[PDB]
RNA sequence: GUGAACCGGAUUGCCGUCAGGAAAUUAGGUGCGCUUAGCAGUAUUCCCCACGCUGUGGG
């Protein structure tokens, strides 16, 4: 978005791509539903990556 | 005396138990749930368990993936201890 | 078959520190139990290189082995000395893979073999029990007004020496005596340390029963063993190099577990 | 048929996005306080963005 | 006999009911206003699409559904926006749009419903199993597409996390365990605890049947002890529907 | 309560090289360095056997790190909201009240651990304004019940009554 | 500590506390700008002179 | 000092000692920043002094 | 089953576009941990098979 960028350049890029074929879509916003409080190890990536697995494993189970 | 008196990740005279598994912390226990170990790594077990989250979730010295950080925090344990200020 | 080795010990120089090898070194059992699950097996040692384990003895190999704990100067430092021996391979990378606080100094493995035929001036010290069966158990001296009321208990209790003597003329004659046995003799023979030994070894009993099954539910107990103990040297002169080979895999003397072990 | 693309992105310090006010914008989601970038912002600057200038052919003009 | 489909229902942010000045639409439970999808949209919205559709004796002998206004396990929370459409051919000055303002909000909600004995055999259609086999689309039907609205914009479609079915025939709605809105504490989910309000709520008026509990891969329990309150802490898709299917026949 | 007390008074008992480590432990948890443990350990340990009410212990923890870091003395009537609010009134409502105001406010909307740094600005500016007395058996009996709205509005309402006045 | 001399009770000793102290190897880094000097002083080169030498050895023989 | 001396008696008398009158001064504590190792040919007093003597000369000719 | 049924408030949107928080700072001075000590010792060494009853296999 160009926003503030030329008082932010902030010009990162995605670290996650989920590209899934279906007749139902899904947003993972209940991934996340308990805020991500992250650890002293890993990162904010990781432990969200890891709760939006979590959730991709129970809606690839249990739904 | 199941495990023979002695500790289990660093094996020594053991003194003390710990508990794993914090579904009840206890007033009834079942014998497969604890975990008795000896004082220092035990001290090293409330060293990781008091710092970060309190929770539910406890250590388990038995997956080899909570052990390099229990053998350092014995090392500074070692170290650091002061006997006559207690603990 | 002599694996003749070292374990050099830390020993602290601040009783405010915990101190794992001082504290270990006190109890004779538990230093078995240290030099014993060493070379453990190859049953399990594909499974896990982090000794995170279950503790139990019978997965551990079962062959009866030998130490012995000294002290010695080697030129500017002082460290207890432990020279183990043993018919299986040395394989310390598991018993103190996470008890490095344990050793001061990597331990080495040496290949010794010996041969010294007969009358030789080359032999070393030595470590054995003073146990002697009793003569008299005398009717077992019970309390209450200094009595006594039992019958009799045949028990391995201290050696009972002489009253008008020093031990190193009466050791002395006690193992130059035993020595034409095993296949040796003493010419000189001087005691360097005397005394008592104690160790603790836990019991595992059964009283109490469980409702849904045997009587799992059980609790503790503790027992004391106590060894009279005898470091003694000599020069020595073998009387054939065919059967003194067998004491030099057994030891004058068969405590083994608890310390006493081989000439060394 | 439909495609669901998902990304999960860390940002620098940055104000992509804001409200009259200036303020970034917040969503009260699992009943906490969430970043916001709004979905037109995102829409607007893929639709200007540098790989769509063979296929940008929309114009939203009152001149 | 009496088929009771209590759900819960998360939202990620957007606007789903709209009333004439474009707010979301709110009720007034337990003296706090909380946010309120109107029982009439989610029912069309059960309707007036295929994927339901694989049911004209059930929406409308008239019709046969008790579907519950939504109320939110909490307060309502109603946000607003702030657009511009731009001009994109360059003038004198810059933007050009409406310049408007929208309004969205980001709720866990609740329903109940209702379906009896001889309002589903009379229901018929032309099958007397067909009075299982509607029930057993319907049960998780019910949380199959989440309504319409503004998903053009505010793309919403969150499926549901907590799910009970229940077979007591008297008719009442568990909105009472909602009489004191949920609070957030640090350690629990916002869901998680309203499962444990719905969950406090159920170990009480048994006092003064069963509970047959859905939970994907049982990441929530109706309660925290081996004394279950459900004692059917399991669920996976259409095993739920077959179970019903047998337990009604 | 009579058991929040005793651990202020405790931590008043505190000398210079113990709250020195513990200054030294700034946005740290209670893992890392031995010493900062043990006195934990020795601060917390004694008064759960004696009464049966007692804080949170990360609450204690962050308790003690701020007590360490700014030093003031335990005062019954002198929380949070009430000299926060008195010095907000000794200010131009124009530009530096709005500011002050919203680090004042930040406060409301955290979880207990994040609220180090926050905390440290807001006392750094009450240190600023020279104040001693701080009621830290108030602040840390609202603050181990910091995660139920009645408490933050009430604390909120404070802050407007005290304003008002 | 801090010990009685006087003994007017029994053997005590009076304040008893704390110091605190290290030891270390320092590393210090100055810059003296010279025609911001000079004009700061207006033309005074001699005085200059005296400012450099004087700080040059006064941050080595002065701690 | 007379700390534990009823034990020890530790009254051992000096070897070197260097008295000077200067006008800034100085630590000859940076000559055992190097710790003294025994020879086998001298004592330890008598390295210690040569070392002295070595950073004593550095600070004499070098300032 | 009922002043109640059965029942969408729907679609279109970059807030954007300008911004050093900068000028100045000795962390200051006071202090003893300390009074007392053999790592020794035969006359039961906790045991279990086990000797003409003190040699012999180990926990
Ligand atoms: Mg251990």
């Amino acid at each position: 978005p160009s926003g503030k960028q030329n008082s932010f350049a902030a010009h990162n890029y995605p670290d996650g791509i989920l590209v899934e074929f279906k007749n139902s879509p899904i947003s993972y916003a209940n991934a996340f539903v308990r805020p991500v409080s992250v650890v002293k190890e890993s990162d904010l990536v990781e432990q969200s990556i890891g709760q939006l697995s979590n959730y991709v494993n129970d809606i690839r189970l249990g739904y | 005396v199941m495990d023979h008196a002695a500790c289990m990740v660093c094996k020594a005279p053991a003194t003390t138990v710990q508990h794993v598994n914090y579904r009840r912390a206890g007033g009834k226990e079942i014998p497969e749930d604890l975990r008795a170990l000896c004082r220092l790594c035990a001290d090293a077990c409330t060293m990781l368990e008091y710092g970060s989250g309190m929770t539910t979730n406890r250590i388990d010295p038995c997956d080899p993936i909570w052990r390099e950080r229990i053998l350092a925090k014995r090392k500074e344990i070692v170290e650091f201890r002061s006997r006559g200020q207690r603990f | 078959m002599i694996y003749l080795s070292r374990l050099l010990i830390d020993t602290g120089g601040n009783p405010d520190r915990p101190r794992p090898g001082r504290k270990w070194l006190d109890n004779i059992y538990n230093v078995h139990r240290r030099l014993s699950m060493a070379f453990p097996s190859g049953l399990r040692r594909e499974q896990d290189p982090h000794f995170l384990k279950p503790f139990s003895p019978n997965d551990f190999q079962k062959t009866p082995f030998l130490f012995r704990v000294d002290n010695n100067i080697d030129g500017n430092d002082k460290r207890a000395i432990i020279i183990v021996q043993s018919v299986l391979e040395p394989d310390w990378d598991y018993c103190f893979q996470n008890a490095l606080d344990f050793l001061a100094a990597p331990p080495e493995t040496k290949e010794y073999n010996p041969e010294f035929k007969a009358g030789q001036l080359l032999r070393f010290r030595l470590r054995v029990n003073a146990s002697v069966r009793r003569h008299i158990p005398e009717m077992v001296q019970q309390d209450g007004q200094t009595i006594e009321t039992g019958k009799i208990l045949h028990k391995r209790v201290s050696l009972t020496w002489d009253a008008s003597s020093t031990p190193d003329q009466a050791l002395a004659d006690w193992l130059a005596a035993k020595s034409p046995k095993l296949g040796f003799t003493l010419q000189r023979c001087e005691l360097l340390q005397l005394g008592w030994v104690y160790g603790s070894k836990p019991e595992p009993k059964n009283v109490k029963v469980k409702e849904q099954g045997q009587g799992y539910w059980r609790e503790h107990k503790y027992n004391p063993l106590r060894f009279r103990a005898a470091l003694l040297e000599g020069v020595l002169e073998v009387d054939d190099p065919k059967l003194f080979l067998k004491t030099l895999s057994s030891g004058i003397g068969k405590a083994k577990s608890f310390g006493f072990g081989l000439l060394s | 048929m439909l495609i669901e693309i998902h990304m999960i992105q860390n940002h620098s310090p940055a104000n992509l996005n804001r409200d009259d006010l200036g303020a970034p914008k917040t969503c009260y989601f699992g009943g906490v306080l969430r970043s916001r970038i709004s979905s037109q912002c995102i829409k607007r600057s893929i639709r200007t963005s540098n790989d769509f200038k063979a296929l940008l052919g929309g114009v939203r003009t009152r001149r | 006999m009496l088929i009771e489909i209590h759900m819960i229902q998360n939202h990620s942010p957007a606007n789903l009911n709209r009333d004439d000045l474009g707010a979301p639409k709110t009720c007034y439970f337990g003296g706090v206003l909380r946010s309120r999808i109107s029982s009439q949209c989610i029912k069309r919205s059960i309707r007036t699409s295929n994927d339901f559709k694989a049911d004209i004796a059930l929406c409308g002998v008239e019709a046969a559904l008790q579907v519950a206004h939504a109320i939110s396990t909490h307060i309502a929370r109603p946000e607003i926006d702030y657009f511009v459409a731009a001009d994109d051919v360059p003038g004198e000055d810059a933007g050009a749009g409406h310049i408007g303002e929208s309004m969205f909000a980001s709720a866990c909600f609740y329903k109940y419903f209702s379906i009896d004995w001889e309002q589903l055999v009379k229901n018929l259609k032309g099958d007397t199993n067909l009075a299982a086999h509607t029930v057993g689309a319907f049960l998780l039907a019910a949380a199959k597409t989440n309504p319409s609205g503004k998903q053009n914009s505010f793309a919403a479609h969150n499926y549901p996390d907590g799910i009970l079915v229940e077979f007591k025939n008297s008719p009442i709605s568990y909105a009472n365990a909602f009489v004191r809105p949920v609070s957030v504490v640090k350690e629990s989910d916002l869901v998680e605890q309203s499962i444990g309000q719905l969950s406090n709520y159920v170990n009480d008026i048994r006092l003064g049947v069963i509970g047959f509990w859905f939970s994907p891969n049982n990441r929530y329990p109706l309660g925290y002890k081996h004394s279950k309150l459900a004692s059917r802490n399991i669920g996976n898709l259409n095993e739920l529907v077959g179970a019903v299917l047998d337990y009604i026949g | 309560n009579r058991g929040t007390v005793d651990f202020i008074a405790s931590l008043e008992n505190l000398k210079e090289g113990d709250l020195g480590i513990l200054r030294k432990l700034r946005g740290a948890r209670l893992d890392e360095k031995l010493p900062g443990f043990d006195l934990f350990s020795a601060l917390w340990w004694p008064l759960r056997q004696k009464n049966q009410r007692a804080p949170k212990r990360e609450v204690a923890w962050l308790i003690a790190k701020l007590f360490a870091e700014f030093r003031f003395e335990q005062r019954e009537g002198a929380t949070l909201p009430i000299l926060m609010g008195g010095i907000c009134r000794k200010l131009e409502p124009k530009k530096e009240l709005p500011r002050v105001l919203a680090r004042f406010d930040q406060l409301a909307s955290l979880d207990i651990m994040q609220m180090e740094e926050p905390l440290s600005v807001i006392m750094g500016i009450l240190r600023k304004h020279q104040q001693v007395c701080l009621d830290w058996v108030g602040l840390t009996d609202v603050l181990s019940f910091w995660e139920q709205e009645p408490v933050k509005r009430e604390w909120s309402d404070s802050f407007i009554k005290a304003y008002k006045i």
